[PDB]
DNA sequence: ATCGGATGTATATATCTGACACGTGCCTGGAGACTAGGGAGTAATCCCCTTGGCGGTTAAAACGCGGGGGACAGCGCGTACGTGCGTTTAAGCGGTGCTAGAGCTGTCTACGACCAATTGAGCGGCCTCGGCACCGGGATTCTCGAT
DNA sequence: ATCGAGAATCCCGGTGCCGAGGCCGCTCAATTGGTCGTAGACAGCTCTAGCACCGCTTAAACGCACGTACGCGCTGTCCCCCGCGTTTTAACCGCCAAGGGGATTACTCCCTAGTCTCCAGGCACGTGTCAGATATATACATCCGAT
């Protein structure tokens, strides 16, 4: 079964990390990644760097674990990179708090909300399933998508973990029909269609991976081409999988936050409600308010707004 | 503009092989066919709604024929309809 | 189960009372026969449609909904029942 | 290969268009789905009514010594038949005129 | 032996039957008539009581309207008593024929 | 010095106007009246000639039917002339108020 | 177009229509009554026709709209499209 | 917390139910957002008119209930409602009291 | 079976019109059937305009046009005003 | 009863002509093959709603029997409506021009889409006390016999 | 035009009885969630059909004179419908029983929407061409004013 810090002590390794720098309960189930489950209280399990892990935290430490031994230093580095631990969240909160008193009020109660370094492919298809949907359902869809087309890893209790599907697999024959039976709705077409476009028209995996060196403007532009990947989805990918920290996804949540917490309204736009023009404006508004890491500040308020 | 002009002209040759028809009368027959089509289709839709059925089949087309067309005309019309459907199914 | 000679069931006092509700002051003797005829005609017209509606639904009884639909088809549109 | 295209109107021996009626029915949002036999049934009914109307109109035209059908002949055909009058009592035919009838007492002393 | 004016009782009757809203036709004979009409179209046919009541109400309304129209026809003829001429005129003008 | 009796050429031209199928109302007065009626609901409406012709034919058929029913009302009261009373009567039974 | 166009239907036009209708003798008081009736019918049709045109976001009244408005009142008209 | 559309539009007839029947009734494959609200508002106005007139008629007859006689009387006395409902009978409704002039005694 | 109707809604309207007036079951049935009839007429005509203008959807202006076609006289004016007020209030949420 | 004058149609013939009928070009709506899934046909059930019977009471239908009053036939009159005609006018008919809107195209802001949680009103079950039919009584107003 | 007996009608209070409405249970029905793809709203643009205007011509309106037959008033005649009293009767209400069919529910299957790939049936377009309009000339059908 799933390990716990108390049951198999000699299988866990720690990483210096204070709760103020990271709160797993505020990051893993908040719609950034849809692959983590709190199988046991305060213990989150999921696939990280092609293998299963269980993570749990004390006050100043982040504890990590057919493994038959404690995580190695090399493996632990995989975890630090996933949580981008070289970035000091305390410095970011300070800055955002200094230029936005509302953020300061919220930030006092929701510390440790950071951003996850992610894999481009997993991020692209997970968010293609994020559109017009709720986190609870999205989570299920992504799980069934991985069980059906992803590599089988290991089994803990009655849970069999799977790696994320490859481009070749998602581009396979009759994938759409299969995903519709798995309840993906119309997004089933989007997944099939986008895998093929990338493989048969954009120059495969290399095309998506190269975007990480490209500019936010370029990257976002490149992604909008893919079926199911309009402005909100593209920004999600840029921010969470392509290292574009200034990218700010604009969904219904950030729509409401802007309105009630900043009394914001479109000025350059023509429509009075969400539209491709107003959404783009809201994004710049947040960028001019928080700066270069505006997307990360967005992640904090989004996570906090989920707790309502 | 989709019409029934050539079809009515074809039927006229069957009925009176050596009789002409004016364009005004052609338009009137066109409008008449459209009106009777609208009546039968709408009333068969009412039957479909009333029986909680979502398919317009020949049974309620026949019921609509019996409801709208008068007495002796209805017998001949239903006979023609049954003959046509039987010929279609057999062939 | 044959029913014969029931048009006489529409009694003369009933026709008198209906005419009174219609605001008629004096009634001739032929009016009773004439109104029996027109009532028979109107009931045949309604029951033809009602029985067709019943036959369509593969039902062996005439429900009130069928009568309401038959009346609305002819342009009567009786409220209340159903 | 494909076995050549033959219209369903020829299949059922009709002149009126089965496929056109089917298209009108399905894009006329009359029901969620349309059965196979319904367009053929309705096309046959329309053909029979048109044949009746045209036959009566042709008889009226022949009795008027004209070889071309005009709306006056259609008016005579519709209102000289008792049942057809009942079917189309609530319609007006343009350029149709009125059937000739005069009340009895209007006629002069015999 | 006091006796009324022959017309005054009639107008009393008018007021009495325009004041209230009862059926004015016996139910069972009307039901028998309806079943007799219905047997010729389809033998062994059952009737719901609500359907019979609906038929009776509709027939009463139709006859009341017809009597009102034929009363107007009679009055137009400088008369008081209705004639079958009046009823046939009412049906012709209305369009039932 | 030859004259036809009253009701002879009056009885005639009934056959002539039932024989013909023309309009019997001048086009331009009906055009002006239709535009006059239109200007009340909206100012400066444009009218196709086909629309005015359709209105003319509809109104003319309506009036022909009304005059038939008026003749029925007049012949009912043992009259050969028609009076407006006939018109209100025919409208009242027809339900036109 | 402005005023006094109801006199456009002169006495002989009404006389001719009544002759077509089977009327032999016409009292003097008929013309005014039938002018009023024609006005009522024409406005009751024009209101619906103009409503159709206005909903169509047009400024020209088509014959098709007049036909449809006539169909709404139960006076179906044939010969001007369907 | 959900805020229902009827209360959002200040209406009592259920906007959601009118919308459901509009979609299911097969009138068009797409139904706009505001059309069911407009329909519900029109139904509100008609129902309010007919109930206020029926209540006036009921109080006229010293009656605290509404009976089909009240509804028929209210419909027939009003003009525009009568025109709207010119081709309808009301079950158990009776007739409006009306006596022609020549039938009255001299 | 679950027979739906407008009985409770008519009762709510009645309470804000005549707060102290009862109503019988027969009258409630008549009112429900009246609501159904008016609904079916208006919806039918609104859909009918959609075909006449080749429009594939029903918006709030087809309903207004149908009301102007059906309701006679001042009912049309007041119903149009009520509908416009209601849709304006719904949009200005 | 009848007879020709005179209108008013019926009938027959020459001579255009513009709607009618035909062939042709072309494309777009119809057709053939194939697939997936849900509307619908079919079997079992229960319960309930319909039919039928039976009997007692009596409101109501049937029927006779005046008698008055309203339908109705006949006669007179005077006036309002027809027929005919000279005069006016405006309705078609035919151009000619103006142009504002009708209709077809090319771009981008409001609904459909999949459906699962999420309440939360909306209907079913079930009291319950009050609105109102009914009775019992007495007083009021209409109605027709009398002067 | 009143008086007044007498009959139909209106007002007041008591009685009880069932149903309109309130309350609770339970349950499906709008509502919404990290949006995006997509049809309708809008601007653009052509061109045509609707508007105005004028001149010519002649068919229709019409103002008027005149005669006559129709509507209307008035009358007496008579027959037939209504009020009323008496005599059946079968409608109605209450109760009871039996079972036919009509909602239901579960199950399967096959008919049809959707889609891809064609192709010829039918819609513009052009052109001969004769049925019918139309003018002309004769035949006779029928009112009708005497006769």
């Amino acid at each position: 079964g799933h390990r716990t810090l108390a049951s198999t002590p000699a299988l866990w390794a720690s990483i210096p990390c204070p709760r103020s720098e990271l709160r797993l309960d505020l990051v893993l189930p908040s719609g950034q990644s849809f692959r983590w489950r709190e199988q046991s209280p305060a213990h989150w399990s999921g696939v990280l760097a092609d293998q299963v892990w269980t993570l749990t935290q004390t006050e100043e430490q982040l504890h990590c674990t057919s493994q038959a031994s404690r995580p190695t230093p090399d493996e632990l580095e995989a975890v630090r990179k996933y949580f981008q631990l070289d970035v000091t969240l305390a410095q970011l909160y300070h800055h955002w708090g200094s230029v936005d008193s509302h953020f300061q009020e919220v930030a006092q109660k929701f510390q440790g909300v950071r951003l996850l370094r992610q894999d481009p492919i997993e991020c692209l298809f997970s968010f293609i399933c994020s559109s017009n949907n709720n986190i609870a359902r999205i989570t299920g869809m992504v799980e069934r998508l991985c069980q059906a087309f992803g590599p089988r890893l290991i089994q803990l209790d009655d849970v069999t973990y799977h790696g994320f599907p490859s481009l070749q697999a998602l581009a396979g024959p009759e994938v759409e029909a299969h995903l519709r039976k798995l309840g993906l709705g119309y997004r089933a077409r989007y997944v099939s269609a986008s895998a093929r476009a990338i493989l048969e028209e954009q120059g495969g995996l290399a095309w998506l991976q190269q975007l990480r060196e490209s500019s936010y403007e370029e990257a976002h532009k490149a992604l909008c081409i893919l079926p199911g990947v309009g402005t909100q989805v593209a920004d999600c990918i840029c921010l969470m999988a392509l290292d574009k920290p200034q990218a700010v996804p604009v969904d219904v949540h950030m729509w409401h936050i802007a309105q009630r917490d900043y009394s914001w309204h479109p000025t350059t736009s023509q429509a009075k409600g969400p539209s491709p023009q107003t959404n783009k404006e809201l994004g710049n508004f947040f960028r001019s308010l928080w700066g270069p890491y505006a997307g990360w500040a967005q992640a904090v308020l989004f996570s906090a707004d989920l707790r309502q | 503009k989709e019409s029934y002009s050539v079809y009515v002209y074809k039927v006229l040759k069957q009925v009176h092989p050596d009789t002409g028809i004016s364009s005004k009368a052609m338009g009137i027959m066109n409008s008449f066919v459209n009106d009777i089509f609208e009546r039968i289709a709408g009333e068969a839709s009412r039957l479909a709604h009333y029986n909680k059925r979502s398919t317009i089949t020949s049974r309620e087309i026949q019921t609509a024929v019996r409801l709208l067309l008068p007495g002796e005309l209805a017998k001949h019309a239903v006979s023609e309809g049954t003959k046509a459907v039987t010929k279609y199914t057999s062939s | 189960k044959v029913l014969r000679d029931n048009i006489q069931g529409i009694t003369k006092p009933a026709i008198r009372r209906l005419a009174r509700r219609g605001g008629v002051k004096r009634i001739s003797g032929l009016i009773y026969e004439e109104t029996r005829g027109v009532l028979k005609v109107f009931l045949e017209n309604v029951i033809r449609d009602a029985v067709t509606y019943t036959e369509h639904a593969k039902r062996k009884t005439v429900t009130a909904m069928d009568v309401v639909y038959a009346l609305k088809r002819q342009g009567r549109t009786l409220y209340g029942f159903g | 290969a494909r076995a050549k295209a033959k219209t369903r109107s020829s299949r059922a021996g009709l002149q009126f268009p089965v496929g056109r009626v089917h298209r009108l029915l399905r894009k006329g949002n009359y029901a969620e789905r349309v059965g196979a036999g319904a367009p053929v049934y309705l096309a046959a009914v329309l053909e029979y009514l048109t044949a009746e109307i045209l036959e009566l109109a042709g008889n009226a035209a022949r009795d008027n010594k004209k070889t071309r059908i005009i709306p006056r002949h259609l008016q005579l055909a519709i209102r000289n038949d008792e049942e057809l009058n009942k079917l189309l009592g609530k319609v007006t035919i343009a350029q149709g005129g009125v059937l000739p009838n005069i009340q009895a007492v209007l006629l002069p002393k015999k | 032996p006091h006796r009324y004016r022959p017309g005054t009782v009639a107008l009393r009757e008018i007021r009495r039957y325009q004041k209230s809203t009862e059926l004015l036709i016996r139910k069972l004979p009307f039901q028998r008539l309806v079943r007799e009409i219905a047997q010729d179209f389809k033998t062994d046919l059952r009737f719901q009581s609500s359907a019979v009541m609906a038929l009776q109400e509709a027939s009463e309304a139709y006859l009341v309207g017809l009597f009102e129209d034929t009363n107007l026809a009679a009055i137009h003829a400088k008369r008081v008593t209705i004639m079958p001429k009046d009823i046939q005129l009412a049906r012709r003008i209305r369009g039932e024929r």
